[PDB]
């Protein structure tokens, strides 16, 4: 459980991927060279779960995949595109229309192959391989089908190994087609039997905080995606960082997970900061607990207030009384016992840790495996159902292949998680 | 990548015509097919354009004609040396605006040819994206053999995308009486292969370029120069980058809810003609889109409900006051959506300027908009042409002709089944539940 294998599938996922390398490779002090020029020796304590050797410097284990040649060279051109292996750039060049269909069965399964040979190559040179990473789009074409493919076909190669994924969400308020719908109904579909962890990244949330939070009149995808960097670097900090708790994939699957289909996770993080360059809050502890449990900070249009929290894992960073902290943890919770599902003794989790972001000296990353996440759902199956009733762009998807059916599955499917995650809304302790 | 377009007939070569020497302005090509140095540079216009090794920059295009007097003219006039002669074919004796003749008699003689000269440019391809039919709705050629070469291309490159600009129509120009039957016939054989299909209707284009530019009578010249606007505005987005340059095929997607329903109905703002002294914002090309006199093919939208909305801003345009000018009309103007689609607007911009010919009719303007959208008021449009079919074919007028060129009589009766059943689809589409 050490080396994780990261994955980015589609536009969105290159998108946040490349954010994400970016956040992290000067968290822990590596320029785009590759060389390590940080100060703590933290930093290169657990470098090897992200990254390579050359022995000439650290090079990331990461794999670029896309239907599209577009997104391979501005992610190339970017700023630590230089770092990358060159061999990891797995890409066709015909795309998928944003279809679903095309990336999980026509054109992308002729190209998977080509991945998963990428995929073993990074796997070999793994003294004990912990899991994989995944970042897409549910609403698109390759990163919602040929990721969905990809997650199978790592899962029977792998079945030992933990499958996380980072999913964006679809909106009409950030939407590039009117089948994303069918595409992320078909994608969580995926998601729910095959992936054992699944950060739900609402662009819908992503939206409204960057419009009524950091007050920006028109929200570009850099404003979205420093956001999903931001909260990525939160949730995958104390897997690089020398912590006690949730310190590999399974541990955390282990803690979050109590029912295997209801593995989608409701992130949120402190303080929102804008594109700008640092603010002037300096947030105390008490203010760092309100904002995490806060649905202002959630990155899932989804109120917590509407379900039960099941199980959550608080990520803590920068220095500060880790005495105040749990005070403050402990007090959350007896205050909101409510929003707490009492039939899991201790299922809140808090970890620190010495290092914060670059920018800030105090911040906070929210995990929640909230019942509240089915309004998400809900508002998914809502328009996919509006579409589907009388079978509006179908013809894409069955003239790739796919039978009708397919359809009415993966929305019976999505129905029956909105009503298990409120099944155990209501269960009581008695 | 790379896009073929094919010219087919009078209308469909002359046309072209217009169309690539509009994208040799705008992509500064010279007419023998240089360029001046980059001094990379951005040079997307390769999906139109392939590459001589000695620099010549020569269109991916095919000129077919079962006549050669108009496509001698090419091979005679300015663009002779643009062309490798191998594109610009040519029969002798033409299809008399009979389909039958274009599509069984005539055209079944050309048509490996044909196929052959385009295999030659596929093969000078590394990626694919689609053909780019252009013909007319009236003409033997531009039916009867369109519809012969689009069932040859959905067998030979069947993965491949098409899309047709065909010509509707009309009696100010009407050069023939049997117009309605070859474009029921070539509607009715090629509804199955096209996946997209841009009407345009003479009509308005005529009385576009008689009431915005002033012109009395127009020539086919200035109803070309106008057309050709358009369809640069269509295709700009697979011949230029941009960072909010949306792709053609990414439309497609919203503007196809059934294949049946692949007609999209393009409305271009401003024309203006180069006479006085004019500048207009994006508000006010945004509300010319939905202006029924701006539209290329004549029906009313407000009598039909939409199914996609897209506009094609090019030139000096911002997101925010394409915005705002979008919340202005949707709250200000009727625009019925049917209540299966989620009435949003696709928005795609190129900040590029919109070119015109030197010395032409049309007058440069700061920015300009091409809205795609998918009503169902264009069924008006097949109205107006089953009903004259329906005139003469209950008469059996004319009908001797096209059985006399290897038609059964019985293949008018299908096609005019399939007229009726689109004009169904459209009509059950527009209903709410
Ligand atoms: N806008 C425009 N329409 C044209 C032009 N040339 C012909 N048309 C239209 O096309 C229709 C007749 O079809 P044509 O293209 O002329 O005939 P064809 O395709 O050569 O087929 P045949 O002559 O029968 O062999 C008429 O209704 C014309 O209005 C043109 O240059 N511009
Ligand atoms: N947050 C965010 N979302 C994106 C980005 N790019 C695309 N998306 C979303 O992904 C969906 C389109 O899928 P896309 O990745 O572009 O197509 P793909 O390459 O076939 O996976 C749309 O709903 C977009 O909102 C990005 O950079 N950031
Ligand atoms: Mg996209
Ligand atoms: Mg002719």
């Amino acid at each position: 459980m050490r080396e994780i294998v990261h994955i980015q599938a589609g536009q969105c996922g290159n998108q946040i991927g490349a954010k994400f390398w970016e956040v992290i490779s000067d968290e822990h002090g590596i320029d785009p060279t590759g060389s390590y020029h940080g100060d703590s020796d933290l930093q290169l304590e657990r470098i090897n779960v992200y990254y390579n050797e050359a022995a000439n410097k650290y090079v990331p284990r990461a794999i670029l995949v896309d239907l599209e040649p577009g997104t391979m060279d501005s992610v190339r051109s970017g700023p630590f595109g230089q770092i990358f292996r060159p061999d990891n750039f797995v890409f066709g060049q015909s795309g998928a229309g944003n279809n679903w269909a095309k990336g999980h069965y026509t054109e992308g399964a002729e190209l998977v192959d080509s991945v998963l040979d990428v995929v073993r190559k990074e796997s070999e040179s793994c003294d004990c391989l912990q899991g994989f990473q995944l970042t897409h789009s549910l609403g698109g074409g390759t990163g919602s089908g040929m990721g969905t493919l990809l997650i199978s076909k790592i899962r029977e190669e792998y079945p030992d190994r933990i499958m996380n994924t980072f999913s964006v969400v679809p909106s009409p308020k950030v939407s590039d087609t009117v089948v994303e719908p069918y595409n992320a109904t078909l994608s969580v579909h995926q998601l729910v039997e095959n992936t054992d962890e699944t950060y739900c990244i609402d662009n819908e949330a992503l939206y409204d905080i960057c419009f009524r939070t950091l007050k920006l009149t028109t929200p570009t995808y850099g404003d979205l995606n420093h956001l999903v960097s931001a909260t990525m670097s939160g949730v995958t900090t104390c897997l690089r960082f020398p912590g006690q708790l949730n310190a590999d994939l399974r541990k955390l699957a282990v803690n979050m997970v109590p029912f295997p289909r209801l593995h989608f996770f409701m992130p949120g993080f402190a303080p929102l900061t804008s594109r700008g360059s640092q603010q002037y809050r300096a947030l105390t502890v008490p203010e760092l607990t309100q904002q995490m449990f806060d649905a202002k900070n959630m990155m899932a249009a989804c109120d917590p207030r509407h379900g039960r929290y099941l199980t959550v894992a608080a990520v803590f960073r920068g220095r500060m009384s880790m005495k105040e902290v749990d005070e403050q943890m402990l007090n959350v919770q007896n205050k909101n016992s409510s929003y707490f599902v009492e039939w899991i003794p201790n299922n809140v989790k808090t970890a620190v840790c010495d290092i914060p972001p670059r920018g800030l000296k105090m911040s906070a990353t929210f995990i929640g495996n909230s019942t509240a996440i089915q309004e998400l759902f809900k508002r998914i199956s809502e328009q996919f159902t509006a579409m589907f009733r009388r079978k509006a762009f179908l013809h894409w998807y069955t003239g790739e292949g796919m039978d009708e059916m397919e359809f009415t599955e993966a929305e019976s499917n999505m129905n029956d998680l909105v009503s298990e995650y409120q099944q155990y809304q209501d269960a009581t302790a008695d | 990548r790379e896009c073929i377009s094919i010219h087919v007939g009078q209308a469909g070569v002359q046309i072209g015509n217009a169309c690539w020497e509009l994208y040799c302005l705008e992509h500064g090509i010279q007419p023998d097919g240089q360029m001046p140095s980059d001094k990379g540079g951005g040079d997307s216009f390769n999906t139109f354009f392939s590459e001589t090794g000695a620099g010549k920059h020569v269109p991916r295009a095919v000129f077919v004609d079962l006549e050669p007097t108009v496509i001698d003219e090419v091979r005679t006039g300015t663009y002779r040396q643009l062309f490798h002669p191998e594109q610009l074919i040519t029969g002798k004796e033409d299809a008399a605006n009979n389909y039958a003749r274009g599509h069984y008699t005539i055209g079944k003689e050309i048509i490996d040819l044909v196929l052959d000269r385009i295999r030659k440019l596929a093969d000078q391809c590394t990626g694919l994206q689609g053909f780019s039919v252009f013909h007319s709705f009236g003409g033997g050629t531009g039916s009867g053999f369109t519809s012969l070469l689009m069932e040859r291309l959905s067998v030979d490159y069947g993965k491949k995308s098409k899309l047709e600009f065909s010509i509707y129509p009309a009696p100010q120009v009407s050069t023939a009486v049997v117009e309605p039957y070859n474009s029921i016939l070539t509607t009715h054989t090629t509804l199955e292969h096209s996946d997209c299909a841009f009407m345009v209707d003479n009509e308005a284009i005529y009385d576009i370029c008689r009431r915005n530019l002033d012109i009395e009578r127009p020539t086919y010249t200035n109803l070309n120069r106008l057309i050709g606007q358009i369809v640069s505005s269509i295709t700009a987005s697979l011949r230029f980058d941009g960072a909010l340059n949306v792709d053609l095929t990414e439309f497609q997607t919203n503007l196809v809810p059934y294949p049946r329903a692949h007609f999209p109905l393009a409305t271009y703002a401003p024309v203006i003609s180069a006479e006085k002294a004019y500048q207009l914002s994006v508000a006010e090309i945004t509300n010319a889109c939905f202006e029924p006199a701006n539209q290329m093919v004549k029906c009313d939208p407000r009598h039909g409900k939409y199914m996609a909305c897209c506009l094609l801003y090019r030139g000096d345009v911002v997101p925010k006051d394409v915005n705002a000018a979008i919340a202005t009309i949707k709250t200000k103007r009727t625009i019925q959506f049917v209540d299966w689609c989620p009435t949003g607007f696709k928005v795609g911009i190129n900040y590029e300027p919109p070119t015109v010919v030197p010395g032409g009719d049309l007058a440069k303007v700061q920015r300009a908009v091409c809205m795609l959208s998918n009503t169902t008021a264009i069924a008006e449009a097949w109205a107006r042409l089953d009903h004259k079919f329906d005139l003469m074919y209950a008469k059996r007028a004319f009908v001797h002709w096209y059985v006399g060129e290897g038609m059964e009589e019985g293949e008018f009766s299908e096609a005019r089944e399939d007229m009726a059943a689109l004009e169904k689809d459209y009509e059950e589409v527009g209903v709410d539940s």
